[PDB]
């Protein structure tokens, strides 16, 4: 599954500054879903890739930003 | 009083017989997300029984069923052991709340 | 109301190095994105550089890059430019702004930086 | 082989503050998450937190939220429960948990490993 | 190399109440992604749509955004006085992020 990254507490995309391959969402995407996952930049979001199937993504159907 | 998943105040059973815990709960927990099942021997650490959908390694007797219809999910208990009575809990994933739920708890008698 | 608030601004010569500093209130500044982009007087807008959330990612215009540091402190709840190598053609109205995610959802009243001889 | 044991449990007025650890044995600490549950008396098990396998992200139950901070040594293959500014409610038993893998945000939770416990009690 | 985006007219004249129509064209696709702002004099720009047609939070129904490729629209129905200002479009699809030269929206 992929999908955005997301704030559990805010319910709130990740930014990031460098559109395609980016470290940072690599980094953010493997912490918050674990080891397998992959991420990168697209439209300026973290856009987690690699993710199991239950993994929860952006958006949170009670919260917005 | 946290929002939980219904369980019996107890249960009750004979050696070497079947008996069966029940589980009751709403859509975006169960009939959403898999339910899990551990058990608590008093005093000691709780236990993994069944999760996602069964059941561990080790203990592993089979004896522990778990069923799921819905909003409503069941763990069967075969072969009674005096050693078998324990709390016994289910849990599963709420949706909205995003959160880990706990079942009340039931608490299980060998006669 | 959310509110940034720019300092650090002034007149220098070319060659010089100015930093520029943006503090934040009305909101969890750890928990967004922040920015700094530039208008020259009468003109239009361009970005100028950006730093994510944790400081993990970072970037700059081109045209700054290797001459312009960005940088944060969520304790201090500030923004922070680091401008060196100044020319005339950077000379303009400095903003910072709140990351809205590919846009700029809110920005402060900006600092005049003025390179001229 | 594995295991994991509590230590740090205590009495304490309320107010204070207790630090609870967790040393794990048997198992790679780092590849899984860790949680936190508890069981007060008279009641059942309530999930209290979370940390990610790397330790960089951590999830409260709205209960404890900036009262307990959670952290983890992966070099000392310990987990530690900061409790602060402690109230009478938080009288409980805790256990550390196990998540059976490293996805923080996902609807499978399982806990596959449980400690012996630490008793946790806050009097007037 | 980078997106160029063009905005017209220019400069707009009109009277309070009357209706404003400000066009942003991208030099190729940007889909959705297309911001516009909103610059008082003397003040910094505001945020009044995303993705091209999402509203902000406090930006009044008289405002609405439109579009979607290379061809996105402001329009404002009825313009009160504090409508008065510069307007600019931003597009985010690619890097670098860049804005429209502007419309000003000004008296006769």
């Amino acid at each position: 599954k992929e999908g955005y990254l997301v704030d559990k507490n805010t319910g709130c995309k990740y930014e990031c500054l460098k559109l395609g391959d980016n470290d940072y969402c690599l980094r953010e995407c493997k912490q918050q879903y674990g080891k397998g996952a992959g991420g990168y930049c697209y439209a300026f979001a973290c856009w987690c890739t690699h993710l199991y199937e239950q993994a929860i993504v952006w958006p949170l159907p009670n919260k917005r930003c | 009083s946290n929002f939980m998943l219904t369980q019996p105040h107890s249960a009750s059973g004979t050696p070497g017989q079947r008996v069966t815990i029940s589980c009751s709960g709403s859509s975006s927990n169960i009939g959403s997300n898999t339910v899990n099942w551990y058990r608590h021997l008093p005093g000691s650490a709780p236990e993994l029984l069944i999760g996602s959908h069964n059941q561990r390694p080790s203990g592993v007797p089979d004896r522990f069923s778990a069923s799921k219809s819905d909003t409503s999910a069941s763990l069967a208990i075969s072969g009674l052991q005096s050693e078998d009575e324990a709390d016994y809990y289910c849990a599963a994933w709420d949706d909205s709340l995003i959160g880990y739920v706990f079942g009340t708890g039931t608490k299980l008698t060998v006669l | 109301e959310v509110q940034l608030v720019e300092s650090g601004g002034g007149l220098v010569q070319p060659g010089g190095s100015l930093r520029l500093s943006c503090t934040g209130s009305g909101f969890t500044f750890d928990n967004y994105a922040m920015h700094w982009l530039r208008q020259v007087p009468g003109e239009g807008l361009e970005w100028v550089s950006g730093i994510s959330r944790s400081s993990g990612d970072i970037d700059y215009a081109d045209s700054v890059k290797g001459r312009f540091t960005i940088s944060r402190d969520d304790a201090k709840k500030t923004l922070s430019l680091q401008m060196n190598s100044l020319r005339a053609e950077d000379t303009a109205v400095y903003y910072c702004a709140r990351g809205g995610f590919g846009s700029f959802d809110t920005w402060g009243q900006g600092t005049m930086v003025t390179v001229s001889s | 082989q594995v295991n994991l044991r509590e230590s740090g449990g205590g009495l304490v007025q309320p107010g204070g503050s207790l630090r609870l650890s967790c040393a794990a044995s048997g198992f790679s600490f780092g590849s899984y998450g860790m949680h936190w549950v508890r069981q007060a008396p008279g009641k059942g098990l309530e999930w209290v937190a979370v940390i990610s396998y790397g330790g960089g992200n951590k999830y409260y139950a709205d209960s404890v939220k900036g009262r307990f901070t959670i952290s983890r040594d992966n070099s000392k293959n310990t987990l530690y429960l900061q409790m602060n500014s402690l109230r009478a409610e938080d009288t409980a038993v805790y256990y550390c948990a196990k998540d059976a893998r490293d996805c923080l945000l996902c609807a499978d939770w399982h806990f596959d490993l449980w400690g012996r416990g630490t008793l946790v009690t806050v009097s007037s | 190399s980078e997106i160029v985006l063009t905005q017209s007219p220019a400069t707009l004249s009109v009277s309070p109440g009357e209706r404003a129509t400000l066009s942003c064209r991208a030099s190729q696709s940007v889909r959705s992604y297309l911001a516009w702002y909103q610059q008082k004099p003397g003040q910094a720009p505001r945020l009044l749509f995303s993705d091209a047609s999402n509203r902000a939070t406090g930006i009044p129904a008289r405002f609405t955004g439109s579009g979607s490729g290379t061809d996105f629209t402001l329009t404002i129905s009825s313009l009160e006085p504090e409508d008065f200002a510069i307007y600019y479009c931003q597009q985010y699809r690619y890097s670098p992020r860049t804005f429209g030269q502007g419309t000003k929206v000004e008296i006769k």
